[PDB]
C-alpha cells in the first residue's frame, strides 16, 4: 500500500512506522533513538505497541468506540430563570 | 521480583501480549500489564511535559498546570533513562472529552 | 454587587447518586466545586442559580462515573466600581481598618489616601479619630454599621510554593497567609463612615 | 477564602524528542556533583553531600529519607542533578551526527555550504504537505551529498575538503581536492611548516598525515555560528530554543536519580560518574596550576573516553546497555513483565468439570484474591467472608476501608468487629470462588488460543484440572508441564476476558474458522465403541448409561 | 459541528462482540460502584451476573458511540442494538 | 541569579529580537524572531508559526516594520502565476535601531563646521523623525512647522546635509535582497543571448557574469547619484531637495564615517599626537567618495571560485588610490585646515613634514604614489585595524602576557611550547597557564601530530596556529551576545519598575519638584533611571568595539 | 474550567432573597458545611413589581439604579452618595420626590 514491496525487515517498517517507540522495540541497537532526538522527530501513541508501554487504552477491539451514558433532560428544565431586572434595566434605558 | 523460589511474580511477556490484542480485550491488556503489575502515579508538566515531584514541576518553578497520571513505572524509568542520555521525551497531554 | 455569570465546567457523578434527578446530581457536585469559593479573577461565588446546556454524559475506561460538559449560571459576589457598601467594623488596625461583612467576606481594608480628611490613630485604645468640626474628634468604634464606598477590587493571585519550602514553613508553624480576593473600600466623600453620623 | 480549583482527566497524545540545553539540564537539576567522594567515612560511611548519592538525588534505601521531596524508596521519584564538565567533549550517540553537520558548513565562518536557489528548492521540498520519516531523511542525505560536493564556500574564500573520523576524533583535511591549483590556502599552509621543518625536521615524515583536527572546544565554537536559518536545513528545526546545534556537545552532564541507579555495593553508572568528576577535577585543576599541552589532551582524550563508556560502554553496562537485549527495557521491562495475583501449577486432567471451567487447588485460592468492593447486594455475603478470615476457603485475607489507604489485615484483630463495620464501599480481598474469571496459558503461546478464560472451580488437590477437550488449543499432554494462571482484577478485565476469552466463545480457530476444541484421543475411542455397529443395550444398561452423561 | 442523525446512521444494527464486552464491563463496574440496579435480581449478588441480566430484558441506559474514521459519530442505545 | 537561559541563545537571534522588543511592541519581535529563525517566510507561513495571531493582525506589523526598514522582502511569483511575497530580514534595518543613539550625535558633529548655531539642536530634531518614521518626504514634515523663517532654515539644510551624503531617497533596492537582486540581474545577461550561439558554456556563463558586474555595480550607485538634488531655483535658492521623493537615511555612509572614527584613534597611540590631528581633516575631506565598508558583491555568491575573490581585490585596491576623490595632495588640507592648530601660521611643506610620518610607520597610515600625493590604504589597513584591537582586548582581560603569547603565535604561526619559552621570557608553568586561559577563546587552535597510526594523544607534540577568521567571528559575537544582554536588563528592569514609571508619567507631567509623592522613591527612581542611562553609556562603549570586526 | 462571560445581568438583591428562600424550602438529610453555612450568612446579611416602573421613569442610570432597589436609601446624604452629579446632572426637587418611593 505505500506502491512496492516494502517487506517485514527493518527497511521495511521505517518505510510503513513513522514512530520511534514502536520501532525501538523492534531492533537491537540503540542508534535509532538518538536521530530522533537529532531530528527532533514528534510520533503519536497511536499504535498499539507504544500504547502499552505508555498504558492508555489501544483504539482496537473494546477501544474502538466509546461508551456514553445518556442523560434524561429533554429540554424539559433547561428553561432559563426568570432574572427580572433585565425587565427592569429595559424600561431604564 | 523473579525465580520461584521469591515470592513469585509469573511473566507475561511479549507473545501472549500478542494474543489478547488479537482477541481485543483492551482493558484487560490494559489491567494485566499496568494495573497489576507496575501502575505508578506521577505527575507531568503539561508546558514541558517532563515528570515533576509533588505536583511541582521543577524545569519550570511553579505548581501551576501539573497534571496527575497512571503510568507504567517501566515507562518512568525509561524516560528518566533517556533524560540522562541527553534526549528528551516530552510528554505531549489533551483532554480525553469532547465540548 | 450580585451578578451572574456564563461558565463552562466538566461534572463528575459518581454511579452510587444516580438514582436523584439529573439535574440535582449535576448542581449537587457544582455546590460541592463554588460554594463558599472565590473563582479566580471574577470574584466569590455563592450557589449555583440554574443550568443551561448539558451534554450526554462521557465514560472513561477508567471507571463508571459520569462525566458531564455542563454550562450553568452562577450567583458571584463581585460589586463594580464605586459602590456604597455596609458593613460591621472587625478591627482597626495601625495602618487603616479591616471591617467584617458578617462572615460572607471579611477581607476589606480602607488605607491611609481612603480614609476621612485627617484620620490619625490611636494605639492607646486601637480606634480611628477623624477631627470633623469645632466638636472635632468622631469615634470610628467596633462593631456596627458602617458605611463606605469601594474603590478597587484586587486579585491577588495566590501561588503554592515549593514541597521543600512549603514544608520547612510548615515544620516551624508548629512552635498570615495572603487573601487572594480583597476590597480597598473608601470613606472619602461626607455620608461615608458610621450609619449614626446620617441616621 | 479558598479558590476554585479544577482538574481535567488528561491522556497522552504525542511524545516529543530532542536534546536538553545546558540551561535544560541546570532547570532540572537539584545538586552540582562537583566532588569524587561519595562518603565521609568519619560519619559511619554516610552519603556525602554534592558529590554522587547526594540524597537531594533520592535515596537507595527504605530506612533513609530523600532530601527534596522527603519521600522514603516506596515514594520518591528520584531527582536529577548536574555536573558541569570543564573542556566539552562530543556526545556518542550523537557522534555520527556531529560529522553530518561538519560535513554541512564552511569550517572558517560556519555558514552553509549551499547557494541559494536550491536551498529554497529544497525548503519548499521539506515544507511541503507530503513529508514522511525516511522521506525527510532521504532528502536530508540529497541536500548533505550535494553539499559534499562544492568545494569553497559562498560567504568567505576558504576551501573546504572532507571531513570524516579518524575513537573520538573528527579530521579535516582541507586540501585533497585541490590538486595542482588553489594556491593562497597551500601557500599559507607550506610557508608555515618552513618556520618548523626548518628547524627540527624530524616532523616532516609526518606532515602528510597531520590534517585540520576538530577538538570540541572547537567544534562546539563551530556550531554557535550557524547562524540558525538554515538548521532546519540541517534537520533540526530550530525554533524551539533547544533547537540549536551545539545542544549536542556535552557542556553540562545530568546526573541521573538513584532510583535509576541504586547501590545494592556501588553501582556501575555511579562508579562512572564519579570517575567523570574525578577527570573533570583533574583538568580543571590542571588548567591553572600549569600542566602541558601533552597531558592536557592525554586527560581530556581519557575525560571524553568515560563518558563514551558512560552511554555505550562497546564490560560493564551503560545506560545503552541497560536498554539493549531481551532482558533490558523495551523486552522485559516493557512489553513483557512480570505480573501479580498469578500462579503456576502442574497440570492434570478431569473430564467431570465442564469445558469452561478450570479446577484450581484451595491452597492457590486462599492466595490468590478478588477485590470485591462491596455494595448493597454483596453487604451480607462479604460479611460471612470477613469472620471466616484469611485461613478457611470461603473467607478473605485483606479488607481495605472507604478512606484509610492501608490494607486492614484480616490475619490480625476482632474480625467481628471489622465484619459489623463493614461500609458500603469498602474492598475486601477475598478468597478465589467458584465461577471466577481465571485466565489460563501453557507459555510457549504460540496462537490466539493458547490463552483462554475459565471459571474457577474449588478443588482440593494441589493440581490445575482443565478438561481434556481443552487441552488440544494449549497443546499439552499431562506428563508434567505447568499451566500459568492470571486472576484479573477489574470488573471491565473480568468482563472481556470471560465474554472474549471465553472457552465457549473461542471454539473455533481464527485461522480458517474450523473447530479446535473437540473431542480428544480417548473420548474419540469410546464414542467409537458405542456407535459400532453391533452394541445393543437394554433398558437397564440405557438408562445406567444416560445416567453417566448426565 | 460533527453528529449523525439517526434517520442516516448507515453502519451496523448489530452489537459487535467488542460492544457487548465492553457494555457489561463498563455495566459491572457501576454497579460494583454501588449503582441502582433495573432488573430482579433473584438474590445474586456479583455484579458481572446482575449486568448480564439487565442485557437480555434490554434494561441498560447506555448508549454506543460508533465512531468513523472522519470524525463523525453515530449514536447506538444498548436497547436499539440486536444481541 | 546568573543568567543562563540567555546563555543559550543565538546571539544574532537574541540580538534582533530585543532591539524591536523594546522599541516595536512584543508582537514585532515574534514576527523577526522567526523570520531570523526559520530564514525566508511568506504570510500563510507565519500564520502556522507564530500561532497566537491571525493573519491581519501579522498584517498590521508587516506594514509597520517595512516603514522602519527592518525587513527586505521580495515580490516573485512561481512558474505557476502565484505571486507570494517572501519576506525577509535585514540587519541595516536593525542597525539603525542599535546605532540610534550614535547617529544623532554624529551629524551634529559633523553639521558643526558649516553654522554656528543652534542647529546642534535643530539638526538633531529633523534626524530625529527621519528613523522613527523610516521613510518619508520633506513637505509633511513641512506642513507641521509654520514659520517660515524655520521653514526656509530647515528645507535649507535638508539639500545642505543630502549634499555632503547621510540622506538618499528609498527604493526597492533597498527592500530587495542583494543575492537575490543579483541573480536576477545575472538572469538579464543570460537569455539575452542568441538563440544556439556556438559560444562555449564556460565562456557563456562569464558572458553572463562581467556584463552583470558593472550592471549590478550601476543599480547600487542610482541612489547614491545625486538626482534627488535636482530642483534648481523655481523661485530662489538655487538648489532645495526635491519633494515628490520619500527621503530616507543611508548607513553605509555612516558607517564609512564611523570607520573613520575608529582609525584615528588607532593614530593617537602610534604616531604622535599633534599630527593624528592633522591625519583626522585628512581623512574626513576624503570621505564620501570612499569605498563602502564591505562591498555588496561580496554577498551575491561569486566566491564558489578563487580567481573571483582575486577580481574582488583588483577593484578593492584600485579605489582606494584611483578615485579623483581619493587622490588628494598636502596643499589641498590647509583649505579646510581650521584655526588653533598652531604646528609652529601653517603652511604646506610642514604639513607634508608631518605627512611623512604618517607613512614611515609599521601601520600603513598614509602611503603614497607621489610624493605630494598621499592616500590611505583600505584593503591593507582593515585587516591589521581589527588584529590591532584584538590584541588589547585580550590584554585588557586576559592580562597583559596573553598579549605576548597571541602575538608570538601569530608571526611564528605553527610554533611549539618549546619554541615559546625561547621566544618568551616567562616560568614555564606561567606560560602553561596564560596559554590554557587562551585556547578557551579561539585565539588559538592546536595542530597535533599523529606520531603513531591513529591520532593518539599519548606521545604526540602540538603546534600552535593562530586563526584570524576563528578568532574573530568568536569576538564578533562574544560582543554581540553582550550587547544583547545588556539591553535584556535594560528592558527587565524597566518593565519590573513599571508602576513606578507609570506614576513618573502620569501624576507628574510638570510638578516634579515634589513629584506629588514621597521622598524614599524618586531617590529609588533616582538610581533606576541612572541605570537606565549607564547601561546606554555601556552600549555604546561596546559598540565601538563590535563595529570593527563588521569591516 | 471556563468562564464564558463574566456578567451575563445584574441582580437585584430581592431577587436573590427570594432564589435564596426557595433554596432554604427545598433543601428543608442534605448538609454542606461550606453551601448551608454560606446561604445562611447571606439571607440574614441582606435582611418590588409596582417600583420597578418609577424608578425607570426618571431616566436614571440602570448601573446605579440596582443599588437603590437593593439597599433603601435611609437618608437624603445616601441618596446623594448613590447618584453622582446629583445636584449637577439634574435639578433637585425630584431627589426629595424619590424619597417616598423609598418608603413606599
Ligand atoms: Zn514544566
Ligand atoms: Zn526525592
Ligand atoms: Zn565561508
Amino acid at each position: 500500500y505505500k506502491g512496492e514491496v516494502l517487506g517485514i525487515t527493518r527497511f521495511g517498517l521505517s518505510k510503513m512506522r513513522d514512530s520511534v517507540l514502536q520501532l525501538a522495540s523492534f531492533e537491537k541497537t540503540t542508534d535509532h533513538l538518538f536521530d530522533a532526538a537529532f531530528y527532533m522527530k514528534k510520533d503519536a501513541v497511536e499504535g498499539v505497541s507504544e500504547c502499552i508501554i505508555l498504558g492508555q487504552t489501544m483504539s482496537i477491539g473494546t477501544g474502538s468506540f466509546k461508551v456514553v451514558k445518556g442523560t434524561n433532560i429533554s429540554e424539559k428544565d433547561l428553561v432559563p430563570k426568570r432574572c427580572l431586572f433585565e425587565s427592569l434595566s429595559n424600561e431604564a434605558a | 521480583t523473579e525465580g520461584r523460589s521469591r515470592d513469585g511474580g509469573l511473566r507475561l511477556g511479549e507473545m501472549e501480549r500478542d494474543c489478547v490484542i488479537a482477541y481485543g480485550a483492551s482493558q484487560l491488556l490494559l489491567e494485566r500489564l499496568m494495573i497489576s503489575s507496575d501502575a505508578f502515579e506521577v505527575d507531568v508538566c503539561d508546558k514541558c511535559g517532563l515528570m515533576g515531584y509533588s505536583g511541582w514541576c521543577t524545569t519550570c518553578k511553579s505548581a501551576e498546570n501539573i497534571i496527575k497520571m497512571t503510568i507504567p513505572y517501566a515507562a518512568k524509568l525509561l524516560f528518566q533513562e533517556l533524560l540522562s542520555m541527553n534526549i528528551a521525551p516530552r510528554l505531549r497531554l489533551e483532554d480525553i472529552f469532547q465540548q | 454587587m450580585f451578578i451572574l455569570s456564563k461558565i463552562a465546567d466538566l461534572v463528575r457523578i459518581p454511579p452510587d447518586q444516580f438514582h436523584r434527578d439529573t439535574i440535582s446530581a449535576i448542581t449537587h457536585q457544582l455546590n460541592n466545586k463554588f460554594a463558599n469559593k472565590i473563582i479566580p479573577n471574577v470574584g466569590l461565588c455563592i450557589t449555583i442559580y440554574d443550568l443551561l446546556t448539558v451534554e450526554e454524559g462521557q465514560l472513561k475506561p477508567g471507571d463508571g462515573s459520569s462525566y458531564i460538559n455542563v454550562t450553568f449560571r452562577a450567583v458571584v459576589f463581585k460589586p463594580f466600581l464605586g459602590e456604597i457598601v455596609t458593613g460591621w467594623i472587625s478591627k482597626c488596625t495601625a495602618e487603616g481598618i479591616k471591617v467584617s461583612l458578617l462572615g460572607i467576606f471579611d477581607d476589606i481594608f480602607i488605607p491611609q489616601n481612603m480614609l476621612f480628611e485627617g484620620c490619625y490613630y490611636t494605639p492607646e485604645e486601637s480606634a480611628w479619630i477623624w477631627p470633623m468640626d469645632e466638636e472635632t474628634k468622631l469615634y470610628f468604634d467596633v462593631n456596627e454599621k458602617i458605611r463606605f464606598r469601594i474603590e478597587r477590587e484586587v486579585f491577588v493571585d495566590v501561588k503554592p510554593k515549593s514541597p521543600k519550602e512549603r514544608e520547612l514553613e510548615e515544620r516551624a508553624q508548629l512552635e498570615e497567609k495572603p487573601p487572594a480576593y480583597a476590597l480597598l473600600g473608601s470613606c472619602q466623600t461626607d455620608g461615608m463612615g458610621l450609619v449614626s453620623w446620617w441616621e | 477564602k479558598e479558590v476554585v480549583v479544577s482538574e481535567t482527566p488528561k491522556r497522552i497524545k504525542g511524545l516529543e524528542f530532542s536534546a536538553l540545553s545546558a540551561a535544560d539540564i541546570v532547570a532540572q537539576s537539584e545538586v552540582e556533583v562537583s566532588t569524587r567522594d561519595l562518603f565521609d567515612l568519619e560519619k559511619d560511611r554516610a552519603p556525602k553531600a554534592n558529590g554522587a548519592l547526594d540524597p537531594k538525588m533520592g535515596v537507595s534505601s527504605s530506612s533513609l529519607e530523600c532530601a527534596t521531596c522527603h519521600g522514603n524508596l516506596a515514594s520518591c521519584h528520584g531527582h536529577f542533578g548536574h555536573l558541569k564538565l570543564a573542556l566539552p567533549v562530543f556526545h556518542i550517540g550523537y557522534f555520527k551526527a556531529t560529522i553530518q553537520i561538519l560535513q554541512g558548513i564552511c569550517k572558517n565562518c560556519s555558514a552553509i555550504l549551499l547557494s541559494e536557489t536550491d536551498k529554497r528548492q529544497f525548503l519548499h521540498e521539506l515544507r511541503r504537505p507530503g513529508v514522511d520519516n525516511l522521506r525527510r531523511m532521504g532528502i536530508l542525505k540529497k541536500i548533505l551529498d550535494q553539499c559534499k560536493k562544492q568545494r569553497r564556500c559562498l560567504h568567505c574564500g576558504a576551501l573546504n575538503g572532507v571531513v570524516k573520523k579518524a575513537a573520538l576524533k573528527i579530521i579535516h583535511d582541507t586540501f585533497r581536492w585541490v590538486g595542482k591549483k588553489s594556491a593562497p590556502e597551500k601557500d599559507i599552509w607550506v610557508g608555515e611548516w618552513k618556520e618548523v621543518l626548518a628547524h627540527n625536521p624530524e616532523l616532516e615524515r609526518y606532515v602528510k598525515r597531520c590534517m585540520d583536527d576538530l577538538n570540541p572546544l572547537k567544534t562546539l565554537n563551530l556550531f554557535k555560528q550557524i547562524k540558525s536559518a538554515d538548521c532546519e536545513l540541517l534537520g533540526i528545526d530550530a525554533t524551539v530554543p533547544s533547537g540549536r546545534p551545539e545542544t549536542y556537545i556535552w557542556r553540562y552532564l545530568p546526573a541521573p536519580p538513584v532510583c535509576i541507579r541504586p547501590s545494592v555495593n556501588e553501582d556501575d553508572l555511579t562508579v562512572k560518574l564519579t570517575e567523570i568528576v574525578w577527570t573533570s577535577s583533574l583538568i580543571k585543576a590542571g588548567l591553572d596550576k600549569g600542566i602541558s599541552i601533552n597531558n592536557m589532551m592525554e586527560h581530556w582524550d581519557y575525560l571524553q573516553l568515560t563518558v563514551a563508556m558512560y552511554i555505550n560502554s562497546d564490560p560493564i553496562r551503560g545506560f545503552c546497555q541497560r536498554l539493549k537485549g531481551k532482558q533490558g527495557r523495551f523486552r522485559g521491562n516493557l512489553s513483557g513483565k512480570r505480573v501479580d495475583f498469578s500462579g503456576r501449577t502442574v497440570i492434570s486432567p478431569d473430564p467431570n468439570l465442564s469445558i469452561d471451567e478450570v479446577a484450581v487447588p484451595d491452597r492457590v485460592a486462599k492466595v490468590l484474591t478478588y477485590p470485591e468492593k462491596v455494595t448493597r447486594y454483596n453487604r451480607h455475603k462479604l460479611q460471612e467472608l470477613i469472620v471466616n478470615g484469611p485461613n478457611v476457603h470461603p473467607g478473605a485475607n485483606y479488607l481495605l476501608k472507604r478512606n484509610e489507604d492501608a490494607r486492614r489485615n484480616l490475619r490480625y484483630g476482632d474480625r467481628m468487629k471489622l465484619a459489623k463495620n463493614l461500609q458500603i464501599g469498602d474492598v475486601v480481598e477475598r478468597h478465589l470462588e467458584d465461577g471466577d474469571v481465571v485466565l489460563f496459558n501453557r507459555q510457549p503461546s504460540l496462537h490466539r488460543l493458547s490463552i483462554l478464560s475459565h471459571y474457577a472451580k474449588i478443588r482440593p488437590w494441589r493440581t490445575f484440572r482443565l478438561n481434556e477437550c481443552v487441552c488440544t488449543p494449549y497443546n499439552a499432554d499431562f506428563d508434567g508441564d505447568e499451566m500459568n494462571l492470571h486472576v484479573p482484577q477489574t470488573e471491565e478485565a473480568r468482563a472481556e476476558a470471560i465474554n472474549l476469552m471465553g472457552v465457549k466463545n473461542n471454539l473455533l480457530t481464527p485461522k480458517s474458522g474450523e473447530p479446535i476444541i473437540a473431542a480428544t484421543q480417548d473420548f474419540i475411542t469410546g464414542s467409537y465403541l458405542i456407535s459400532h455397529k453391533d452394541s445393543f443395550y437394554d433398558r437397564a444398561t440405557l438408562t445406567q448409561l444416560l445416567s453417566m452423561m448426565s | 459541528e460533527k453528529a449523525i442523525p439517526k434517520d442516516q446512521r448507515a453502519t451496523t444494527p448489530y452489537m459487535t462482540k467488542y460492544e457487548r464486552a465492553r457494555i457489561l464491563g463498563t455495566r459491572a463496574l457501576q454497579i460494583s460502584m454501588n449503582a441502582p440496579v433495573f432488573v430482579d435480581l433473584e438474590g445474586e449478588t456479583d455484579p458481572l451476573r446482575i449486568a448480564m441480566k439487565e442485557l437480555a430484558e434490554k434494561k441498560i441506559p447506555l448508549v454506543i458511540r460508533r465512531y468513523l474514521p472522519d470524525g463523525s459519530f453515530e449514536d447506538w442505545s444498548v436497547e436499539e442494538l440486536i444481541v | 541569579i546568573s543568567s543562563l537561559e540567555q546563555r543559550t541563545l543565538n546571539p544574532d537571534l537574541f540580538l534582533y529580537k530585543e532591539l524591536v522588543k523594546a522599541h516595536l511592541g512584543e508582537r514585532a519581535a515574534s514576527v523577526i524572531g522567526m523570520l531570523v529563525a526559520l530564514g525566508r517566510l511568506s504570510v500563510r507561513e507565519l500564520v502556522e508559526k507564530i500561532d497566537g495571531m491571525d493573519v491581519d493582525s501579522v498584517k498590521t506589523t508587516l506594514v509597520s516594520l517595512t516603514q522602519l526598514r527592518c525587513v527586505k522582502y521580495l515580490q516573485e511569483t512561481a512558474i505557476s502565476g502565484k505571486k507570494t511575497t517572501y519576506y525577509y530580514y535585514n540587519e541595516e534595518g536593525i542597525h539603525i535601531l542599535l546605532y540610534s543613539g550614535l547617529i544623532i550625535d554624529e551629524i551634529i558633529t559633523q553639521m558643526r563646521v558649516n553654522d554656528e548655531e543652534e542647529h546642534k539642536q535643530l539638526v538633531a530634531e529633523i534626524v530625529q523623525n527621519v528613523i522613527s518614521l523610516g521613510s518619508l518626504t520633506v513637505e509633511d514634515y513641512l506642513s507641521s512647522v509654520t514659520s517660515d523663517s524655520m521653514k526656509y532654515t530647515i528645507s535649507s539644510l535638508f539639500v545642505q546635509l543630502c549634499e555632503m551624503g547621510y540622506l538618499i531617497q528609498i527604493s526597492k533596492l533597498h527592500y530587495t535582497p542583494i543575492e537575490d537582486l543579483w541573480q536576477f540581474l545575472y538572469e538579464k545577461h543570460y537569455k539575452n543571448i542568441p538563440r544556439n550561439s556556438p559560444l562555449s558554456d564556460l565562456k557563456k556563463r562569464s558572458q553572463a557574469k562581467m556584463n552583470a558586474k558593472t550592471d549590478f555595480a550601476k543599480i547600487i550607485n542610482k541612489p547614491n547619484e545625486l538626482s534627488q538634488i535636482l530642483t534648481v531655483d523655481p523661485k530662489t535658492s538655487l538648489r532645495i531637495v526635491k519633494p515628490t521623493v520619500s527621503l530616507t537615511i543611508n548607513l553605509d555612509r555612516f558607517m564609512k564615517g564611523r570607520r573613520s572614527k575608529q582609525l584615528i584613534n588607532l593614530a593617537k597611540t602610534r604616531v604622535g599626537s599633534v599630527t593624528a590631528q592633522v591625519y583626522k581633516i585628512a581623512l574626513r575631506l576624503t570621505e564620501q567618495k570612499s569605498p563602502k565598508i564591505r562591498d555588496p558583491l561580496t554577498q551575491t555568491g561569486l566566491l564558489q571560485d578563487l580567481e573571483e575573490a582575486k577580481s574582488f581585490q583588483d577593484e578593492a585596491e584600485l579605489v582606494e588610490e584611483k578615485t579623483p576623490g581619493l587622490t588628494f595632495n598636502a596643499i589641498d588640507l590647509a583649505r579646510h585646515l581650521p584655526a588653533e592648530l598652531d604646528l609652529r601660521p601653517h603652511s604646506a611643506s610642514l604639513i607634508n613634514s608631518h605627512l611623512k610620518i604618517l607613512a614611515s610607520s609599521n601601520f600603513p597610515f598614509l602611503n603614497e604614489t607621489k610624493p605630494g600625493v598621499y592616500y590611505v590604504p583600505y584593503s591593507k589597513l582593515m585587516p591589521v585595524l581589527k588584529s590591532s584591537v584584538y590584541e588589547y582586548v585580550i590584554a585588557s582581560t586576559l592580562g597583559p602576557s596573553a598579549m605576548r603569547l597571541s602575538r608570538c603565535i601569530r608571526d611564528n604561526k605553527l610554533v611549539s611550547e618549546k619554541i615559546i619559552n625561547s621566544t618568551a621570557l616567562m616560568k614555564e608553568k606561567d606560560i602553561r597557564s596564560t596559554l590554557a586561559s587562551l585556547i578557551r577563546y579561539n585565539s588559538v587552535e592546536i595542530q597535533e601530530v599523529p606520531r603513531t597510526a591513529d591520532r593518539s594523544a599519548s606521545r604526540a607534540v602540538f603546534l600552535f596556529r593562530c586563526k584570524e577568521t576563528h578568532s574573530y567571528n568568536f569576538m564578533r559575537q562574544n560582543l554581540e551576545w553582550n550587547m544583547a544582554n545588556l539591553l535584556f536588563k535594560k528592558e527587565k528592569l524597566k518593565q519590573e519598575n513599571s508602576t513606578l514609571l507609570k506614576k513618573a508619567n502620569r501624576d507628574d507631567v510638570k510638578g516634579r519638584e515634589n513629584e506629588l509623592l514621597l521622598p524614599s522613591e524618586l531617590n529609588q527612581l533616582k538610581m533606576v533611571n541612572e541605570r537606565e542611562l549607564n547601561v546606554f553609556a555601556r552600549l555604546s562603549r561596546l559598540l565601538s568595539l563590535w563595529e570593527v570586526f563588521q569591516m | 474550567m471556563k468562564v464564558l462571560e463574566e456578567r451575563n445581568a445584574f441582580l437585584s438583591d430581592y431577587e436573590v432573597l427570594k432564589f435564596l428562600t426557595d433554596l432554604e424550602k427545598k433543601h428543608l438529610p442534605y448538609n454542606h458545611p461550606e453551601l448551608q453555612g454560606i446561604t445562611r450568612n447571606v439571607v440574614n446579611y441582606l435582611s418590588f413589581a409596582e417600583l420597578m416602573t418609577k424608578l425607570n421613569s426618571f431616566k436614571l442610570f440602570k448601573a446605579e439604579k440596582l443599588q437603590i432597589v437593593n439597599q433603601l436609601p435611609a437618608n437624603m446624604v445616601h441618596l446623594y452618595s448613590i447618584v453622582e452629579e446629583c445636584d449637577a446632572r439634574f435639578d433637585e426637587k425630584t431627589i426629595e420626590e424619590m424619597l417616598e418611593i423609598i418608603s413606599g
